[PDB]
């Protein structure tokens, strides 16, 4: 309350954003082995692997997507999955979302007159969990195959937040369009 | 009176040294089952002894080359021995030169697998049906779902103002509820809330059917298991590793076998890789040890039951025996002292004698005890092991609340 | 030359052709098998023989005379005996035993653990009595947690209502009331997660129940045999057996005498056949003690109804004899350990017990099969409900006279 | 030109006397794979033939005490035949006298099952898990409870002329709401009528989770059914009975069978009762038709196909061949004819000649045909068959419903 | 005398012990193993003896020789092979050939069928396509008939209510109405007893799917093989097999010929390894065409990763071979049959491919085993979750913008 | 409606009540194969299986219950089982209870006054169903043991209309309890 709700939001969006951000292009999210070492530990991410010990140690190479086999624009959902893996649209599309919405509530303390401008920023805010929690599943799925042991990193949990503060967020703001328009009505 | 030479040797537990032997001297300087067996021999027969060790430290076998006998056959042989009480495996080859009583233990070849643990089924194990992610995505779907019902109810002013009780907290409570499958006061009226509730129930459905199938699958399979119990299993599988003792007659017995099973396991024992054979039968034990439940040695039944009743005790006998042969005492041909022997070894045996001095030297000295070994439950039913993280929940989830309504009296009162 | 020999299945069993083909061929079993490698090692001529007198040898306290097949051979009558014969000292003080063919012991006989008859409350089966138990304690503490919280926090959840709303979670139902404060809804919550892992919990291992067989002997061994008293046993009227509990020291076979002699009704029986069908009919509460070989004999036989269960009591052996003097005495003895390391004794024993086996020899010869339900396996929960509606008619005239007053 | 003398056999379908053979002479009297293969061999070898079937009507055997072969071998090795193109199973004894071409047909022992049925589901199989009893009795216990919750809830004045719902038709409606566990409008606030909802409420959760797992627990065990692949399946198990035909030489090739799965079977054969073993092949074919899968026919491989593409084709070959021969053309010893026939019957077998002929006379005349015969969908996913009962009583629920809306109609109407 | 052969496993192939031991017991394998009871048989002497040239043998169309190991037969070379030779047409017109001693044929080899990725949309694998969309149509018959009830014969129920407790009774969740009318309480009550059938079904079926795995192979025959277009299969470059496909004029092996020839890429291969592999790597999506025998072998090794599938092809068989004019000839027609009554060549088949087998022999050296539900199981109902809230979200602006004009 | 409410109560009380006594003594129950003819065909009842062909035809026998077996007094459930389907007390207590309701209804035809007189019978047609159909569970669970084949006479099936006659006289009476206290209140 107080007048203060609007500047939790846009702090939100640009931490939310931050986070996405930075975790996207950290490549700190998985902790396993593949071979390429010499398997040998690794500290993955989105794009690139990187080994971790052994001769080849600090050292990161950009992740392939699309080892030689006959599954290659051969089965349709096998191929889409890896599509949209090698893109992260998902991911991607969550920090964009989060940043026109953050736009918006910016635009919206200027023209205090409206209130559909919030409304979109929520759906926005709403919508970029949708995409985040999308971008996780098809990053869990596309890892698997066919007794290997793997962890998760720490960019993989600032992806996490990104998603709870994304709908903390989309929460106010609607509780702000729904204080503005009883204040106009 | 001339005392009778006894040539015993040191293997566990048929003759052992004592704890403290140095002070000691004489018969009395050792003790074990062959001891006392010799002991109510010279009882019976009525003669005095003085038992003595092989100096090679060996059983008996035919040097080829040399055409001698080593060991305590070679000790009976060559006059050196008037007795040898210790265990010797009655064979052609020494009943033809050397005289043996009849068998007093009878024994064969066996199976020694590492013992089955207690398997503590472990608390949070009500969650293995479905994975980690499964679990966390779950929370993670609920607070998105929640959070959509919350808009979709309470963003239309023309529904708003007038109108729709799902906020944000009963959302959640809609969809906690809708996850259970347990109804709640309210329900969507909109269309919109309307399919995110119904997209929301066929999830739930299926998670749930899922967890339940796949319980099910687990606790079935668990069921199925057959334990090895018969040299077959082991001949007809292949999973789980076997081998022996390559010094010993063991392979002897192997190499020369003509039955299906036992030809199946030694055309197994050889190909395998890295070595199935160890060394040495303590390094066997050790192994199984090791192996977890990966490898099964084939040892006399004796030294099985032996080793089933020294810490540590995960090791375990199991099936029957695969032969027959028995330990039995040896004289030297010609001895007047054949008949006495032979029919003392017998009305011992009548008696309970022998099995007495089983008892004590392989249960009695049972440093992890019997307790009638190897008994169990024998029941599937579940038991509050498997489930005791959810009553845990329960608990903290009560306190909480309990909790939770302390601040809430504190916060409404000032 | 003599070949003296008592006829005992599979040791000796008249051949179905008895007529027509006689002599050597006459007869047929384990122990004709093994004279065949025993003179064709010596080479000597035999020709099978049978004991007139049935016995298989003795000394009378009064005449002290050797009867039945061991007096052929004391008698000069004949020179061998490859027959089963326990070697024992009153019997080697007068013959020359070889060296044991076959190694034995007193066994335990059951009848085949059958799939019981359904008992009523079999429903609660998949569940142990702890957690039925430590249900309802939760049960009550949830109920009993959330009138607390809703009395002392309020915002109707009364006792009584609180009892509803928590028993109609349970069998998932419809609460007619939900929580509507924070420290209410928390308990709703989890009770309706502990709900959902109990229900799946029961229906997945009942799955199991039915869809797999796992029936467990009652006893393996005798220290649990002589234990418990619900299932009985014996032995033959006249026998070695009997004798071995008797004479016996060790304090569980001394504890086994104790029972037998003091049998209302006896356990004891007259003959072999006596204990199987006593076993075959006690329906499992009847454990005939026998020598190894008989029972692994007619485990192997139909109707294939008992099994061997447990190791073995004594340990003895059946051994070839020859009089006091013979020629034949060390061939005999180095031929049983020639024909032992080479594993003809083990093929003849598949021979006779384990192939030519009716019962398939394995449990795979079996299959696993369903059942429909019966109204005896869940008899138990109509009971509940008929005499729960008997209790309501009842609360309610009581509620009724009350109401009255 | 000396025509040649062919001594062909009657036995289906290498030889069959035509459709209306008393018009018809010669060599066209006759058609069969053996007759076209004889055209073929004559076109080839060039020479003119003349078919004739043995008097005797066997292949051939020696008679011990006469020391004379019959059938085809005695035809040729006694000068009254110069060819034998039926099949002849090649053999030690055959071959000493009288020589063999190459193979034209390799064959060997095979197993003929009666062929698994459709095996419709049923309507109404749904109610399988459960007996009729059990069915019955919940309508009947249904009924019971409702009538007690109306009585318990409309019997006190004192809450009934003020008051509870809990009519006889609500009280129904109730109860039917519960066993499905689906929640009703209404619910039992006296102590009474909570007692029974609840105890209903717990015979539901039973009777419900009952069905699942039996259900779970059949279609399990209907999809771990391994049907018979093999010999050695046979005789590890026993519960299905097999033979053979006892004159012919397939019990010659069992009592002399040394490996361990051979004898294991034939150690079954003889012991079983009443008899394994059938007269002829046809009554062994009809048998295990009639024996509803509980019986095995052991059979050469090519009769067993016949018979596979012969109405009725209840039957089929399973497995592979237990042993490998070939069926042979023969002369007699020293002929000019060997090498040009042996010559012939590889250059066809190297060409699709035999493999057309086979096609011809086993498929392409198959009366219940082939349509890639034993192809199935092989998925255990269910399928509209085994749940259209319940299909067919909403269908029937519904129209029961509005035929019930008319009639209120018109009862209120008028 | 001279025992012409040639190595390939396991015919021929040098043992371990290749310097230390030389002569005889330098070779070992099938071969070897047999050409011992045909000289046990005949009485001669052999010598075991290694082609030079490893071809097996044919006539060069100019210079008109013969190559390989029949090449020393014809000129003297050799007495006897005993060795895998086809008997074929133009090898008969020169040498004498045995009887077959081992039958043959043209055979398919493919890659075990292993578990798959689970896809997307494998929850609805428990029930046909059939069932989901009969259940669709009964789901909109039902709310339908609720409709028609409520409105013709009322006591809402709308249209929009109707669709929405059908859907509330098929997820087992509390109806927010109930029919009041003995009409739509019998809709309602047979929608929820069908609902109970199909749930408990699905999650009966299911407990299938996972409890017991049973992979059906994709092909069984050559005709599947030929109809279908997903799987490719191939030959060797040289040899027989792609020539007996060549001047083949049945329907269904002229139809593979189209497609071998027309093989983009090829699927022809230089030899039976890169075909191995090739099978070993194409994940089920290559059949490679050998003969039945490397099959049978290949099989039983390691890493025990294919298997031989449908029936043969062509029938042909392994002939010992003697030149035009030998007094072998007769011995080894005649011993090869006494062998294989007698049974010795099958006992050599099992003790080279099914004994001394890597692989078990059988599938009861596998166990079945469970894995926990992952993901990559249940993804398809996420995707439908989170795709039915941006519906939701979407549908609601369009009643936002409606609402507000 | 219209009084004759009455009527169908004591009617039906006392088809119930004969519906029930004529199917405990006619033992046309089950239709089996026991052995004891010479298994052959029988229509056995509660109390004397009968052979039904053969050289034994028209002969009726008493059910034993209690063949000799260790089971006898060993059994707690099985025992108890056993006596009470011996005795078969719950269907004939379920005709008494009919009875006794039945002359509580002619007795409140008669008394008119009272109304707890009928609440009386309404709760005894109530109380013979409850024992009807605990009569009927126990018998099939009896008849069971351990692919025979049976089947269920006519005597079965009277027993099935008592139950559901006198549950529905129990709903009038209570109706009728109704009814009149609403006309005194
Ligand atoms: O971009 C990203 N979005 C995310 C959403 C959730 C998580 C996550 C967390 Cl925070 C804890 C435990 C498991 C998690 O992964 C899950 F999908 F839930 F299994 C990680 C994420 N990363
Ligand atoms: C009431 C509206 C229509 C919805 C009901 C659809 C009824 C479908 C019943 C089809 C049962 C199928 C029976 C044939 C079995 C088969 O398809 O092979």
């Amino acid at each position: 309350e107080k007048g203060v709700q609007v500047l939790l939001t846009t702090i939100g969006a640009f931490a939310a954003f931050g986070l996405m951000t930075i975790a996207i292009s950290t490549d700190y999210w998985l902790y396993t082995r593949a071979l390429i070492c010499n398997g040998g530990l690794t500290h993955s991410g989105l794009w690139r692997i990187c080994c971790l010990e052994g001769l080849k140690r600090g050292v990161c190479v950009k992740i392939n997507h699309f080892p030689e086999d006959t599954d290659y624009d051969h089965d349709s959902a096998e191929y889409l999955l890896r599509v949209v893996r090698a893109s992260s649209i998902f991911p991607i599309l969550s920090a964009i979302l989060l940043l026109l919405g953050g736009v918006c509530v910016a635009a919206s303390r200027v023209y205090k007159s409206k209130r559909n401008i919030i409304l979109g920023a929520g759906i926005l805010f709403v919508a970029a969990g949708l995409s985040n929690i999308i971008g996780v599943i098809v990053y869990i799925s596309a890892n698997a195959g066919e007794k290997n042991h793997y962890s998760y990193g720490w960019s993989f949990y600032f992806g996490g937040l990104s998603f709870i503060l994304a709908e903390v967020i989309g929460v106010l703001a609607v509780n702000i369009y729904i204080e503005r328009s009883r204040e106009a009505h | 009176n001339r005392t009778y030479i006894v040539t015993t040797i040191l293997e566990d537990p048929y003759v052992m040294l004592k704890k403290n032997a140095n002070q000691f001297e004489g018969n009395d300087r050792y003790e074990g089952y062959c001891v006392e067996l010799a002991a109510e021999i010279a009882k019976h027969v009525g003669y005095s002894y003085r038992l003595e060790i092989v100096s090679d430290g060996k059983y008996g076998a035919r040097d080829p080359d040399t055409k001698a006998w080593n060991g305590m056959v070679g000790e009976l042989v060559y006059g050196r021995a008037d007795v040898a009480v210790a265990p010797l495996t009655i064979t052609l080859v020494r009943e033809e030169v050397i005289d043996f009583s009849k068998p007093f233990m009878s024994l064969g070849i066996s199976i020694m697998i590492k013992k089955p643990q207690k398997s503590k089924p472990g608390v949070f194990s009500f969650l293995d049906p479905l994975a980690y992610e499964i679990w966390m995505c779950i929370v993670f779907a609920y607070i998105g779902v929640s959070v959509v019902l919350f808009l979709v109810s309470r963003f239309s002013p023309y529904e708003w103002h007038s109108s729709n009780e799902f906020g944000i907290f009963n959302s959640l409570w809609f969809s906690l509820g809708a996850f259970m499958q347990q109804g709640c006061d309210i329900s969507p009226r909109s269309l919109s809330g309307r399919i995110v509730g119904g997209v929301w129930w066929f999830f739930t459905l299926i998670i749930i059917s899922s967890y339940t199938a796949n319980l099910a699958a687990f606790l079935t399979v668990e069921r199925m298991v057959s334990p090895i119990e018969s040299a077959e299993d082991l001949a007809k599988q292949t999973e789980i590793a076997y081998g022996t003792l390559e010094a010993g007659s063991t392979k002897e017995f192997f190499r020369r076998s003509k039955i299906a099973v036992f030809e199946k396991m030694w055309t197994y024992m050889k190909s395998a890789e890295p070595s199935v054979f160890v060394r040495t039968t303590e390094e066997g034990m050790i192994r199984v040890r090791k192996s977890k439940g990966k490898y099964a040695y084939l040892l006399e039944s004796t030294m099985n039951e032996y080793i089933e009743q020294r810490k540590p005790c995960d090791t375990m006998k199991v099936g029957g025996n695969l032969d027959s042969k028995g330990y039995g005492i040896a004289t030297p041909k010609g001895s007047a002292l054949r008949g006495p022997v032979n029919l003392a070894v017998l009305k011992l045996s009548e008696q309970g004698v022998l099995d007495k001095l089983k008892s004590k030297w392989w249960y009695d000295k049972g440093e992890c005890g019997s307790k009638d070994s190897g008994s169990k439950d024998k029941t599937s039913a579940l038991s509050l092991s498997n489930v005791a993280g959810v009553f845990y929940i329960l608990i903290g989830g009560l306190g909480l609340a309990m909790l939770v309504a302390l601040i809430e009296f504190c916060y409404k009162s000032r | 030359v003599v070949v003296t020999t008592i006829l005992e299945s599979p040791y000796v069993m008249m051949k179905k052709n008895h007529e027509m083909l006689e002599g050597n061929e006459r007869y047929e079993g384990y122990c004709v098998d093994l004279a065949a490698e025993i003179a064709k090692h010596c080479g000597f001529k035999y020709k099978l023989t049978i004991v007139g007198d049935g016995k298989y040898g003795a000394r009378d306290a009064d005449t002290k005379i050797w009867n039945g097949m061991v007096g052929e051979l004391v008698y000069g009558k004949a020179d061998i005996a490859i027959a089963p014969l326990t070697i024992t000292l009153v019997r080697e003080e007068v013959i020359d035993f070889s060296k044991p063919f076959m190694s034995l012991g007193i066994s335990i006989m059951i009848k085949k653990p059958q799939k019981s008859k359904p008992g009523v409350f079999s429903f609660l089966d998949p569940l142990a009595y702890e957690i039925w138990m430590c249900i309802v304690f939760a049960y009550i503490g949830v109920s009993v947690v959330l009138f607390l919280v809703s009395r002392f926090s309020p915002y109707e959840f009364g006792i009584f209502n609180s009892l509803w709303f928590s028993l109609g979670a349970f069998m998932r139902q419809g609460c007619d009331i939900s929580p509507r404060s924070l420290s209410g809804r928390i308990v709703g919550g989890v009770w309706w997660f502990f709900t959902l892992i109990i229900i799946s919990s029961y229906t997945a291992n009942l799955a199991a129940f039915l869809t797999v067989e796992r029936m467990v002997s009652p006893i393996e061994s005798a220290e649990d045999l002589s234990k418990q008293t619900e299932i009985a046993y014996g032995t033959l009227d006249s026998g070695s057996t009997k004798e071995f509990f008797r004479r016996s020291k060790i304090a569980v076979f001394d504890k086994m005498w104790t029972y037998m002699r003091s049998a209302e009704p006896s356990v004891f029986v007259r003959t072999t056949a006596e204990g199987v069908a006593r076993v075959r009919k006690s329906k499992g509460k009847y454990a005939y003690l026998l020598e190894s070989t008989m029972n692994e004999y007619i485990e192997q036989r139909k109707p294939c109804d008992t099994m061997k269960v447990g190791g073995n009591l004594d340990s003895k052996g059946y051994g070839i004899a020859t009089p006091k003097g013979s020629s034949l005495g060390t061939p005999v003895n180095l031929a049983v350990l020639k024909l032992s390391e080479q594993g003809v004794l083990d093929k003849l024993k598949n021979k006779w017990w384990y192939d030519k086996g009716e019962c398939g020899a394995k449990d795979s010869g079996s299959k696993e099969k369903t059942s429909a339900l019966s109204l005896s396996n869940v008899a138990g929960v109509f009971y509940i409900l008929v005499g729960g509606l008997g209790l309501a008619m009842l609360v309610a005239l009581i509620e009724f006279c009350y109401k009255s007053r």
